[PDB]
RNA sequence: UGCUGUGAGGCAUGCUGGAGGUAUCAGAAGUGCGAAUGCUGACAUAAGUAACGAUAAAGCGGGUGAAAAGCCCGCUCGCCGGAAGACCAAGGGUUCCUGUCCAACGUUAAUCGGGGCAGGGUGAGUCGACCCCUAAGGCGAGGCCGAAAGGCGUAGUCGA
RNA sequence: UAAGGUGAUAUGAACCGUUAUAACCGGCGAUUUCCGAAUGGGGAAACCCAGUGUGUUUCGACACACUAUCAUUAACUGAAUCCAUAGGUUAAUGAGGCGAACCGGGGGAACUGAAACAUCUAAGUACCCCGAGGAAAAGAAAUCAACCGAGAUUCCCCCAGUAGCGGCGAGCGAACGGGGAGCAGCCCAGAGCCUGAAUCAGUGUGUGUGUUAGUGGAAGCGUCUGGAAAGGCGCGCGAUACAGGGUGACAGCCCCGUACACAAAAAUGCACAUGCUGUGAGCUCGAUGAGUAGGGCGGGACACGUGGUAUCCUGUCUGAAUAUGGGGGGACCAUCCUCCAAGGCUAAAUACUCCUGACUGACCGAUAGUGAACCAGUACCGUGAGGGAAAGGCGAAAAG
């Protein structure tokens, strides 16, 4: 049936981009975190 | 080299850089139609190339 | 620094060579030569129409280990060990035996 | 414009049955050419450098395939292609 | 935030110990006032968020002093 | 495999293996496994069983080929037709088209493919995005507020 | 430094070089697209749109530079409203972000324990937030002692699981005193005299010393076994070098090295030297931190749970004395002793390792050891925060 996932791009970007998370103190957490890590790619980004 | 560029005025060496270009531009173009037999002149070129701008440079600089 | 090199007459220390004598054609980075008549392998080759190579069982020589060579003495017969000294300003290569120049 | 920049922009002809068909029929050439050149200045650079005359350089952006190597993906580089119209004047040819 | 631009009382931290003596957090805030103060050399009045303390600091100092201590510490009035 | 010890064990030795092992007396322990619906990998079992994804349906001739019920060609048959047709947005990202190949993938074979490998392919003053303008909503110089982080909002500046 | 080279998977092509412009290693340089504090405006990161000023050029457009905020200082401007302030514009100087642990401050749990549970505990821990440095913090007595005395702080070992605290339960837990590491004291709250006179900071130079490339660097043959000797057997030699690694098995004497002895054009770390500029010594006479000490009320910190509870901190309400003075000495008072609050700076011993080099291990050896010996924070799973693998070995040589 429908199920969880109807992707949108916009969506997507406005809610989990690297400037989205930039625009906040608790997401240049999350990018700090990420950049620890040593990901391949931190957030959503096309 | 670079002695031998470092003896010419700034004027010289524009010209010289504008010769350049247009080598390597025809060098590409032949190796782009593969009728290129030397590979060995592209890179001979495309670093006399820096060897002439990093002149250029200090000769401004100082 | 290098003691063994290109054109060094060398006589073999190691394998199935020993005792034999020749010349370098040139030096590997992994700190192995080939030398003339040495080490002879022989070589399967797939004909290739490209470069009009025939097939066959082709001898080459293979790379040995350049521990196993000695630098060969023409004065002594010998075999003979390195050394390096200063001459005019010049860093020079000698025999440790009778310590004469090269 | 600078010649400097010019010389820098076109890459290689672009060799294929599409190419030959236009340049025949319709006098026009295939360029790949420099991904952030634009229609200025190819229309500059031809006409500079090939010494003839361009009337229009419609272009499009070629993105690269995506490839296997030995179990790895990788992703073969964009680039841009140019059609360049020639007025039915000049004739430019293979030697 | 509330803060005495004079003393520099500051919101402080403690417990309501009850008769049972259960512990809970709580503040106790400084006691602050907004107040038009005359500065006669500036020929001015002058507005502080002031403690009371703040303000009978203020009459024995004399409001000149206190200002003087306001550009000392770089804090604007 | 043979021998020996009350027992955990030990010794010797045929094949395999192709470079490390270790007496004696001491020392230190990640020191001994069948169970924990234990944890990982491997291989069983049911069993060559159930199943092969809409009950719209196939038949023949020729071609290709190692091999054709399924691929191409032709001929009849049958199903959809307010769709099982045609065009977009979204979303995907090369799946498009040609040649070539058949291991794996395709619930069977596959010569075929949305599979593999190589090449080609997307041409705009007037179609969209960009851009101009704002909605809800967001960010927000100063400003108000708040233990700190921060919250609210003015001028603005974004947002189809 | 050099006879070889043009990184790897990875051959080859096309070349460059062999006595020093091939390559390689280090020192200083040049370049350093775009995103990102991101800083000209915006933005769905790696893009979209500009403005101003120079500079051309056939005059089609191109090049190049500047343009964020905020703090501070200056200059000019400048309302309500006369002076004035606010405000506005330009300019110079700095800040913003990132980062392992350690550090100081601002906030601050619960599980748990108590064989239940509320005080208590866990614990001022986890965690959040701010700030800083190579350390930070602390620090020159309004300190303790006991009628004898010590002489700032920090750190280690005792004292001592004692004194005490505590639903006197569970628990928590000193100090005085002693041994040590280390040791260093200063300035402002002001005048006069002699003045650049101690110190300290900035900068050159010299030598010395470390770092960043490097150079040399001992002495072995025969014979059997074997695919191959470094192994067995025989005779030698080196050792300030028998650390360790590699070579067709297990090499002091084959190669790299190792002990030992060396070297810097240039950049940098520390030392004295010396010059310099800025910083002020010394002496004499003064002076001596007020909404503060204490108090009332409410909390917190002291081992110390309001208790008989001193001592410190302060949200609140108050409120003195000024060396003819004040504080402390575990309620409190007198006597005796000691000390000078309400101003500020200070090395060392101490804590830590994102990171560099060297050495080591009764540490592991591919289900172990890092999640990661392998192109791993990869594939893959999740909208997201996040989760998170599997996978080593032909041989001496590819002779594949
Ligand atoms: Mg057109
Ligand atoms: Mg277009
Ligand atoms: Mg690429
Ligand atoms: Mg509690
Ligand atoms: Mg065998
Ligand atoms: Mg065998
Ligand atoms: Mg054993
Ligand atoms: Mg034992
Ligand atoms: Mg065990
Ligand atoms: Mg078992
Ligand atoms: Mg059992
Ligand atoms: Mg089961
Ligand atoms: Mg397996
Ligand atoms: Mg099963
Ligand atoms: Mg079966
Ligand atoms: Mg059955
Ligand atoms: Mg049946
Ligand atoms: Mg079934
Ligand atoms: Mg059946
Ligand atoms: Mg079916
Ligand atoms: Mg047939
Ligand atoms: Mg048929
Ligand atoms: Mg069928
Ligand atoms: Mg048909
Ligand atoms: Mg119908
Ligand atoms: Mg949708
Ligand atoms: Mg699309
Ligand atoms: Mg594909
Ligand atoms: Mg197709
Ligand atoms: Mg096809
Ligand atoms: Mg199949
Ligand atoms: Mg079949
Ligand atoms: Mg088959
Ligand atoms: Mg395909
Ligand atoms: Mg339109
Ligand atoms: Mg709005
Ligand atoms: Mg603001
Ligand atoms: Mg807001
Ligand atoms: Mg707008
Ligand atoms: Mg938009
Ligand atoms: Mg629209
Ligand atoms: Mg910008
Ligand atoms: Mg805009
Ligand atoms: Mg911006
Ligand atoms: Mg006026
Ligand atoms: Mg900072
Ligand atoms: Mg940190
Ligand atoms: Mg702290
Ligand atoms: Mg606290
Ligand atoms: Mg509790
Ligand atoms: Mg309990
Ligand atoms: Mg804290
Ligand atoms: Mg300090
Ligand atoms: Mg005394
Ligand atoms: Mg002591
Ligand atoms: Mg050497
Ligand atoms: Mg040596
Ligand atoms: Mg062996
Ligand atoms: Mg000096
Ligand atoms: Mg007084
Ligand atoms: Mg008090
Ligand atoms: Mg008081
Ligand atoms: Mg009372
Ligand atoms: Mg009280
Ligand atoms: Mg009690
Ligand atoms: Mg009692
Ligand atoms: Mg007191
Ligand atoms: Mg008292
Ligand atoms: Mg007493
Ligand atoms: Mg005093
Ligand atoms: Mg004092
Ligand atoms: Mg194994
Ligand atoms: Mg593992
Ligand atoms: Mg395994
Ligand atoms: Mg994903």
């Amino acid at each position: 049936m429908k199920r969880t996932f109807q992707p949108s791009v916009l969506k997507r970007n406005r809610s989990h981009g690297f400037r989205a998370r930039m625009a906040t103190k608790n997401g240049r957490q999350v990018l700090a975190r990420r950049r620890a890590k040593g990901r391949a790619r931190l957030t959503v980004s096309k | 080299k670079a002695k031998e560029l470092r003896e010419k005025s700034v004027e010289e060496l524009n010209t010289e850089l504008l010769n350049l270009l247009r080598e390597q531009f025809n060098l590409r173009m032949q190796a782009a139609s593969g009728q290129l037999q030397q590979s060995h002149l592209l890179k001979q070129v495309r670093r006399d190339v820096a060897r002439v701008k990093t002149l250029l440079n200090e000769k401004a600089g100082a | 620094a290098a003691k063994i090199r290109r054109d060094d007459e060398v006589i073999v220390l190691t394998g199935k060579d020993k005792g034999k004598r020749g010349k370098v054609k040139n030096v590997l980075s992994s700190g192995k030569v080939i030398v003339e008549g040495i080490n002879l392998v022989k070589k399967h080759q797939k004909p290739v129409p490209a470069l009009n190579q025939p097939g066959g069982i082709v001898e080459k020589e293979a790379a040995i280990q350049v521990s196993n060579v000695a630098i060969f003495n023409a004065a002594t017969g010998k075999a003979d060990r390195v050394g390096f000294r200063f001459e005019d300003g010049k860093k020079v290569r000698f025999f440790k035996s009778n310590s004469e120049t090269i | 414009i600078r010649e400097e920049r010019l010389l820098k922009v076109l890459r290689a002809p672009h060799v294929s049955e599409k190419a030959s068909t236009a340049m025949e029929k319709s006098n026009t050439i295939v360029l790949k050419v420099a991904k952030d050149a634009t229609k200025a200045e190819i229309k500059a650079a031809v006409q500079k450098l090939f010494e003839v005359e361009v009337e229009v350089v419609n272009t499009l952006v070629v993105k690269g395939k995506v490839k296997r190597h030995g179990q790895r993906i990788g992703r073969r580089s964009d680039w841009k292609k140019a059609y360049v119209t020639l007025k039915e004047g000049q004739n430019l040819d293979f030697v | 935030s509330r803060v005495c631009q004079v003393t520099g009382k500051r919101p402080v931290t403690g417990n309501n110990r009850s008769h049972a003596l259960n512990a809970t957090k709580r503040r106790f805030l400084p006691n602050l006032h907004s107040h038009r103060f005359w500065v006669e050399s500036e020929k001015r009045f002058v507005t502080l968020r002031v403690s009371a303390k703040g303000m009978r600091v203020i009459d024995k100092k004399g409001i000149d002093t206190v200002l003087a201590e306001l550009r000392a510490r770089g804090e604007k009035y």
